[PDB]
C-alpha cells in the first residue's frame, strides 16, 4: 500500500518521472480507473450507506478483491519465446477508486457491478521499436445479458384441497368446499379421507434464461442473488405474493400485496439449481396450494383449515399469512385469477437493475368421455378415454387419479367400478392400469 | 404519442454527442450536470438514468410506467387502491409515475447547459 | 545450466461416457477425471481418498437432501482426554434395538492439566462445497505421552428441525429407512463408537447428569466400539423412535454428535471427518413424485491410471428400486458409498433438470474455484412381457420373457426373482417377497402373475383348502391322485433368471399341467379354493408383469395372453 504501484505488475521498488511510475509495468483499468483492492487506511470510506467496500466485497463473496488477490501473474511461454500469457476472472462487483493522486489509494464507499464498464489493460513498455517509452493497451467490454422469465403453460387449474383442510362438520356433500371427493353413490352419509381425491396442490416449475449466473460454461451453477424472484397472485386491484426464491431457504409466511417491509419474514423456496452445466437455465419447482391467494367473500363456504408455513403446527389463519383475513373472507384462488412471476435481473444488456414479468391465467374447463367406437362385445377391451384440462397439475409428470370418479350405470347394478364399490366389482373390469 | 393510465412508455434518445467511449454503454441523466427530466402536469421525476442500446450505438433507450393514482375506483367495485399511485425510481428501468387520468406526459433531455431539448405526450382514456 | 520449475493449476474436464446411448440400471459405466493437480507424483500413483487430508478435491454426487456434517453450518470439533465413567452411553449401551439399551445420558470428567495450554483441544474448521468433507486444521502433536480418547462435535446451528427434513420416523412411514455413513479412517483408533447428542442448550461445554437435569435423555447411540473406521451400518428403529421421541419443540433443541475411541494417541496436522445421514421409502400411495424421496450423497474414489497421467478414472454404478426391493433394507444397505465404483439408489426416472449429475470442484489454471460438473440420464423402460407361441398343448413347456432393462440392479451379478411361498401373505404364489404392503395399485409384494380363465393359479394350502365341491374328494388329493406335482407356481420352481449379467431380460418358464384347482376367491387370505380341479384346456393363460417404473416412470399393468389348445 506504501508505494504508488500497488496493484500493479513490476517491483515494489518505484520512482516518480516524467514518464509515471518506474515500477509499473502492466495494469487493468476498468471505465479508465485502475482495479485495486481496498487496503492501508484510506479505504475507511462508506458511501451512501453504513457498510464499507471491503464488507460489502466480503459480504457478496468476491475473493477477487483486485489484481493482487486473483494471483494475477505474467509468466512466458516458453524458455526463450518471448510471449507472456497471463489471466484472470472478471469479478461480479469491484470497488472503484476514489482518486489516483495520493498512495494508499482512496477507495469509494460503495462497490458497483462491473457489467457494461470497459475493461482496459496498459502495458508500459520501457523501450520501443526506437528504443524508448511508447504507452500501449487494449479495449474490450464487460457483455451482460438480459434475464428473462418464462412459465411452463400459459394456464393453470384451479388447485383443490380434502375434507381435513375444512374445519366444518363431515358432510355427505362438499357444500361449497374445496373438496374433490366421489360421485354420491362412493359415498356413505359422510365424507371421509378414503372417498376422495389427494390434495390438488398444483406443482409449477419457474424457469428464467440468465447467461450471466452461467458463471461455469461446465459445471453447477445456482441463482445465489438473494430475492431476485418473485412469485405473486393477482385477481384484480388486489395481490398476494407466494414467496421469494433465490436467497438461502428459509421459513416464513404469505404478504399480502407487499405489506411487510421486513423481507426475513417471507417464505423462501431456496436457490434454483441450473437444468444442465451448460445450458444457463434454472428451474425451480414450487407448489401452490389452494388457500395461496387473495381474500375474497366467495369462499365463506369452507371453514378453511390453514397449514402452517412457519414453525408453529397451529392451523390458524396468522400461521400461513402474515395477516389474518378480513371478516367475511377467506384466502383462495377463483377462476380467471393471473398467476404471475417477477424476476428482478441484476444485470440487463444494459448492466443494471432490470423487472421481467411473466403471467399465466387460472382456469377451469369441463369434463368429457370418449370411446375409441360405440359398440363392445362383452369380455372386450373398453379403451376408456377422458380428456379434461383442469387434472394436468404438474406438466413434468403424468399423475394418476381414481377410477372411482367414474361409476358403472346399468340394469345389472350401479357402482363406482373402483374400491368403493360394490363387493366384487373392480375385479370384474380389471383395470389396466388400475 | 396518447396514451392511457397504468400504462409502460418506451422512452428513446439518439443522442450521438454523449457515445464517449466506444467498449463502454454510455448513460445520461445521472448527475446533475446532465439531467433527464420526466414530468407530468402535477408530477415529476428527477434524475432519470438512460441506458445505451448497444455499446456503440449512439441511441439510450428506457422506459417509466405511469403508475396513475390510487383515489378511483376504476373497477368499479366499490374501493380505492385500483392503481398503486407512487412516484418512485432513478434508474433506466424501474421508474415510476403517478398520472392523473386526464394528464400530459413531458421527457427534457440537455445537450448543454442552457440548451434542453423537449418532447410531449398525452394522457386520456 | 541452470533449469527452472514452474508452479502452475490447469483446467479439469469430469466427463460421463455410457458404453451405449442410454444409461440404463445395473450398467456400470467409466467415470473420466482429467486433472493435473491432483498428480503429485510422477513416479507412482496417486488415489483419491476422503481419509487422506493430502487429496483436497474427492467428486461427489448427491440427491435429495442428506443430512451432511454441515446441514447446521459449519461445525464446531474438540478433543477431550478422560474417562466416560459408568453413567455414560458410550460403556453400558448396546446395540441391541432397546430404548434404555441404545438410548441414555452422556456423561464425562475431563483431565487435561497435562495438556497443552491445559485447556480443551480446538481445531480449525472447514467444509468441502461438494463432498461435504470437514477438515480438522490443529496443532500436529505426536509425543508418546499424548493421549486423547474423546472427541466432541456440533453441527452448528443444526437442531430436531434439521434432522427431521431427512431422518423419518419408521414406526408411521409406510416404507422408510434410515442409514448412518462415517469415515474416521484418518484418525487411525482402534475402535470406534459414535452417539447422538440432543439437548435444549449449547454443546460446547458439555454438561453432566449429575451437574443439571434440563434434559430428561441427551444420548442416542449410534456405534458402539466398532473395529472398521469404515462401516455403512442400517440404523435401529431404536434410534428412529429417539428421534421422534422427546415431547418437547423440535426447534428448541439442538443436536450433538459424539466420538468415543482409542489408539489415536497421536493426531496429524489435518484431520478428516466425515458422516452424513441417509433415508429412503416412500409415504402413503407413493405415486406422486412429492412422496417420492432418495436422500443420499455419493463420492467416487477415482484412481490414477499411470504413474504420471493426469487422467483419473473411475465409474457409477445406480440400481433402480422397484417394488420388491422397495421394502427390503439390504439393497439399500447393500451399495457403497464410498468406493472407486459406488453406487446409489434412483427412486424416479430422474431426466431433464433431475438427471444424476455428479459434481466436482477444481482449481483452474487461472486460479479460481470453479466447478466442473456432468450429468446423465438414467430414465424407465417400460416392461414387456409375451409368451413364444399364440396356443399350447398340455405340458407344452411354456416360456415366460420379460425384457425391462430396470430390474437389472447388478451388472456382475445374475439378477434373479423368486416365487413366494406363504400363504399368509398375500402375494402367495407370486413372483416377489413374502413382505407385501397394500395400496392403491395392488400388492407391493406382487411382481408376475400367471392365470387361468382370468383366475390366478396357485396351489391348495393353507386352513382355506378344505372345501371338496361336488364329491367328497378334496381338491389337494384330487391333484395328489391325478399325480399332478404341478399343483401351483411354486411346486414348478418357476423363478424368473437374467439371460446374462447385464442383459436386462429375464427369461422363466413352466410346463402346463392338465389339471388345476380354481380358485373360489381372491378377496381373502389364504385363498379360499374350489372343491374340484378342471382340465386346463381351452382355458386362455394370461401373464400379468406388474411393472413398478413405466417409460414415464410409474406403474403400468401389462400382460400378454394365450390360450391352451387341445386336439
Amino acid at each position: 500500500n506504501s508505494k504508488a504501484t500497488d496493484d500493479a505488475v513490476g517491483s515494489a521498488t518505484t520512482q516518480s518521472l516524467s514518464f509515471g511510475e518506474l515500477g509499473r509495468l502492466l495494469d487493468v483499468t476498468f471505465d479508465d480507473v485502475i482495479w485495486s483492492t481496498p487496503d492501508g487506511a484510506n479505504n475507511t470510506a462508506t458511501g451512501n450507506d453504513s457498510d464499507t467496500c471491503s464488507t460489502e466485497l466480503s459480504n457478496a463473496g468476491i475473493t477477487d478483491t483486485g489484481l493482487g488477490a486473483t494471483g494475477f501473474t505474467l509468466v512466458e511461454t516458453g524458455a526463450a519465446t518471448g510471449v507472456f500469457v497471463g489471466d484472470f476472472q472478471i469479478p461480479s462487483f469491484w470497488c472503484r477508486v476514489s482518486d489516483t493522486t495520493t498512495t494508499p489509494y482512496t477507495y469509494a464507499g460503495d462497490e458497483e457491478t462491473t457489467t457494461g464498464l470497459d475493461i482496459e489493460v496498459n502495458y508500459v513498455d520501457f523501450r520501443d521499436a526506437s528504443g524508448e517509452i511508447v504507452e500501449v493497451g487494449d479495449s474490450a467490454g464487460v457483455r451482460a445479458n438480459t434475464g428473462s422469465v418464462s412459465l411452463d403453460r400459459t394456464v393453470y387449474p384451479v388447485p383443490f384441497g380434502t375434507i381435513a383442510d375444512s374445519s366444518k362438520a363431515a358432510n355427505a356433500a362438499p357444500n361449497g368446499r374445496s373438496v374433490f371427493p366421489i360421485h354420491a353413490t362412493g359415498i356413505t352419509s359422510t365424507i371421509d379421507s378414503t372417498e376422495e381425491l389427494p390434495t390438488g396442490d398444483l406443482t409449477i416449475h419457474v424457469r428464467i434464461n440468465d447467461p450471466d449466473f452461467d458463471e461455469n460454461p461446465a459445471g453447477e451453477d445456482a441463482m445465489d442473488q438473494d430475492n431476485a424472484l418473485k412469485i405473486s397472485v393477482i385477481r384484480g386491484s388486489d395481490s398476494v405474493v407466494l414467496g421469494y426464491a433465490g436467497a438461502s431457504e428459509r421459513t416464513g409466511k404469505i404478504d399480502v400485496g407487499g405489506n411487510n417491509g421486513t423481507i426475513s419474514n417471507i417464505r423462501s423456496f431456496g436457490e434454483m439449481d441450473e437444468i444442465a452445466p451448460d445450458a444457463g437455465i434454472f428451474e425451480l419447482d414450487v407448489n401452490i396450494k389452494f388457500t395461496d391467494g387473495p381474500a375474497s367473500a366467495q369462499c365463506n363456504s369452507h371453514d378453511t383449515l390453514y397449514t402452517a408455513l412457519d414453525g408453529t403446527t397451529g392451523k390458524a389463519d396468522t400461521n400461513r399469512f402474515d395477516d389474518g383475513a378480513a371478516s367475511g373472507q377467506e384466502y383462495c384462488i377463483l377462476q380467471g385469477d393471473i398467476l404471475q412471476v417477477e424476476y428482478t435481473d441484476p444485470a440487463d444488456a444494459s448492466g443494471d437493475a432490470n423487472t421481467v414479468t411473466d403471467s399465466a391465467t387460472f382456469d377451469l374447463r369441463n369434463g368429457v368421455l370418449q370411446s375409441d367406437k360405440s359398440v363392445y362385445i362383452i369380455g372386450s377391451d373398453m379403451i376408456l378415454t377422458l380428456i379434461e384440462p383442469d387434472f394436468d397439475l404438474d406438466n413434468d409428470s403424468a399423475e394418476t387419479y381414481d377410477l372411482d370418479l367414474i361409476e358403472w350405470d346399468s340394469d345389472a347394478a350401479t357402482t363406482t367400478m373402483g374400491n368403493k364399490g360394490v363387493t366384487g366389482a373392480a375385479a370384474a373390469f380389471d383395470p389396466e392400469p388400475t | 404519442k396518447v396514451y392511457s393510465w397504468t400504462d409502460k412508455v418506451y422512452i428513446t434518445i439518439v443522442a450521438p454527442d454523449h457515445n464517449f467511449d466506444s467498449d463502454l454503454v454510455d448513460e445520461i441523466g445521472e448527475t446533475d450536470s446532465d439531467p433527464i427530466k420526466v414530468s407530468t402536469r402535477g408530477f415529476d421525476l428527477d434524475n432519470y438514468k438512460l441506458v445505451e442500446t448497444g455499446t456503440d450505438t449512439g441511441i439510450f433507450t428506457g422506459e417509466v410506467i405511469l403508475t396513475g393514482f390510487t383515489a378511483h375506483d376504476a373497477d368499479g367495485d366499490g374501493n380505492t387502491g385500483d392503481a398503486t399511485g407512487t412516484t418512485s425510481g432513478s434508474g433506466p428501468t424501474d421508474g415510476l409515475l403517478a398520472t392523473d387520468d386526464d394528464d400530459g406526459l413531458t421527457v427534457s433531455f440537455e445537450f448543454s447547459e442552457d440548451e434542453t431539448i423537449v418532447g410531449s405526450a398525452l394522457i386520456r382514456w | 545450466t541452470p533449469q527452472t520449475i514452474l508452479v502452475g493449476f490447469s483446467f479439469a474436464s469430469i466427463d460421463i461416457q455410457p458404453v451405449t446411448d442410454e444409461w440404463t440400471s445395473g450398467q456400470e459405466i467409466p467415470v473420466v477425471i482429467v486433472d493435473a493437480d491432483q498428480n503429485k507424483n510422477s513416479r507412482a500413483d496417486e488415489d483419491l481418498d476422503l481419509n487422506n487430508p493430502d487429496v483436497t478435491l474427492i467428486p461427489a454426487l448427491r440427491t435429495g437432501d442428506p443430512f451432511t456434517i454441515d446441514e447446521g453450518g459449519t461445525p464446531s470439533l474438540i478433543f477431550t482426554n478422560g474417562t466416560n465413567g459408568d453413567d455414560s452411553i458410550f460403556d453400558t449401551g448396546a446395540i441391541n434395538n432397546t430404548s434404555a439399551g441404545q438410548v441414555g445420558n452422556f456423561t464425562l470428567n475431563i483431565n487435561v492439566t497435562r495438556f497443552s495450554s491445559a485447556t480443551n483441544i480446538t481445531s480449525t474448521e472447514s467444509i468441502d462445497t461438494f463432498s461435504k468433507r470437514l477438515i480438522s486444521a490443529q496443532t500436529a502433536n505426536s509425543s508418546a505421552n499424548f493421549d486423547v480418547d474423546f472427541a466432541i462435535i456440533d453441527l452448528g446451528s443444526a437442531t430436531l428441525e434439521t434432522l427431521k427434513e431427512t431422518v423419518v420416523d419408521e414406526d408411521n412411514t409406510a416404507v422408510g429407512f434410515n442409514f448412518f455413513n462415517y469415515d474416521v479412517r484418518s484418525l487411525g483408533a482402534d475402535t470406534v463408537s459414535i452417539a447422538l447428542l440432543n439437548t435444549t442448550g449449547n454443546i460446547l461445554p458439555w454438561v453432566n447428569n449429575d451437574t443439571r437435569n434440563v434434559d430428561k435423555n441427551n444420548a442416542i447411540l449410534l456405534v458402539s466400539n466398532s473395529t472398521n473406521s469404515q462401516a455403512y451400518v442400517d440404523l435401529t428403529n431404536a434410534v428412529s423412535d429417539a428421534v421422534y421421541g422427546s415431547t418437547n419443540t423440535d426447534s428448541n433443541v439442538n443436536i450433538g454428535f459424539a466420538m468415543y475411541f482409542t489408539g489415536v494417541g497421536d493426531l496429524a496436522a489435518k484431520e478428516v471427518i466425515v458422516m452424513d445421514f441417509f433415508s429412503f421409502g416412500f409415504t402413503d400411495d407413493g405415486v406422486q413424485s412429492s412422496e417420492r424421496f432418495a436422500n443420499q450423497i455419493i463420492r467416487i474414489e477415482a484412481e490414477e491410471t499411470g504413474d504420471n497421467t493426469s487422467t483419473f478414472e473411475g465409474s457409477l454404478e445406480y440400481v433402480m428400486v422397484n417394488q420388491i426391493n422397495i421394502q427390503d433394507a439390504g439393497t439399500f444397505s447393500g451399495i457403497t458409498p464410498i468406493a472407486d465404483d459406488p453406487s446409489f439408489i434412483v427412486i424416479e426416472d430422474l431426466t431433464d433438470e433431475d438427471a444424476p449429475r455428479v459434481n466436482y470442484n477444481d482449481l483452474g489454471a487461472d486460479g479460481v474455484t470453479t466447478p466442473v460438473s456432468d450429468q446423465e440420464e438414467a430414465p424407465s423402460h417400460s416392461g414387456v412381457v409375451s409368451l413364444n407361441a399364440d396356443s399350447y398343448k398340455i405340458a407344452d413347456t411354456v416360456v415366460i420373457t420379460v425384457e425391462d432393462l430396470d430390474l437389472n440392479v447388478d451388472s456382475d451379478l445374475i439378477d434373479i426373482f423368486t416365487v413366494v411361498s406363504d400363504n399368509s401373505k398375500a402375494t402367495d404364489d407370486a413372483v416377489g417377497s413374502a413382505t407385501t404392503q397394500s395400496l392403491s395399485f395392488g400388492e407391493l409384494g406382487r411382481l408376475l402373475d400367471v392365470t387361468f380363465d382370468d383366475v390366478i393359479w396357485s396351489t391348495p394350502d393353507g386352513a382355506n383348502n378344505t372345501a371338496t365341491g361336488n364329491d367328497s374328494d378334496t381338491c389337494s388329493t384330487e391333484l395328489s391322485n391325478a399325480g399332478i406335482t404341478d399343483t401351483g407356481l411354486g411346486a414348478t420352481g418357476f423363478t424368473l433368471v437374467e439371460t446374462g449379467a447385464a442383459t436386462g431380460v429375464f427369461v422363466g418358464d413352466f410346463q402346463i399341467p392338465s389339471f388345476w384347482c380354481r380358485v373360489s376367491d381372491t378377496t381373502t387370505t389364504p385363498y379360499t379354493y374350489a372343491g374340484d380341479e378342471e382340465t386346463t384346456t381351452g382355458l386362455d393363460i394370461e401373464v400379468n408383469y406388474v411393472d413398478f417404473r413405466d417409460a414415464s416412470g410409474e406403474i403400468v399393468e401389462v400382460g400378454d395372453s394365450a390360450g391352451v389348445r387341445a386336439n
